[PDB]
């Protein structure tokens, strides 16, 4: 990774927490507690390798979230309507 | 971010109130009815998660 100076900006904590929303929409996860399941490495692992990739991609975090917040955002529209009225 | 459909304020401002506004929120769900529901959608996400 390149030194950008904008990931001073950026905590653990949210990238974190914007990992923890890539988990909650690819995953409807009923109770706080499936995100400590079996599938949550894997869950997390995709959360970790898209944030990580994003977060590389963009030269503000503010940017990372947004075009982060974007593929969350499409993924999650996606799964609800091809699972609920597509189909 | 990308945008191409504008409305994406529901999914901004919802990450804006969780990650900025609240900050620290890494324990929630609110799956009503559970979350097993992707099952198509698990395809394409083992097509995501298999490389980095």
């Amino acid at each position: 990774g390149v030194r950008k100076g904008w990931h001073e900006h950026v905590t653990q904590d949210l990238r974190s927490h914007l990992v923890h929303k890539l988990v909650q929409a690819i995953f409807p996860t009923p109770d706080p507690a499936a995100l400590k399941d079996r599938r949550m490495e894997n869950l997390v692992a995709y959360a970790k390798k898209v944030e990580g990739d994003m977060y590389e991609s963009a030269n503000s975090r503010d940017e990372y979230y947004h075009l982060l917040a974007e593929k969350i955002y499409k993924i999650q529209k996606e799964l609800e309507e091809k699972r609920r009225s597509r189909l | 971010g990308s945008m191409s459909h504008y409305g994406n304020q529901t999914l901004q401002d919802l990450l804006t109130s969780d990650s900025l506004s609240h900050s620290d929120g890494g324990g929630s769900g609110g799956g009503s009815g559970g979350g097993s529901l992707e099952c198509d959608m698990e395809s394409i996400i083992r097509s995501e998660l298999m490389d980095a």
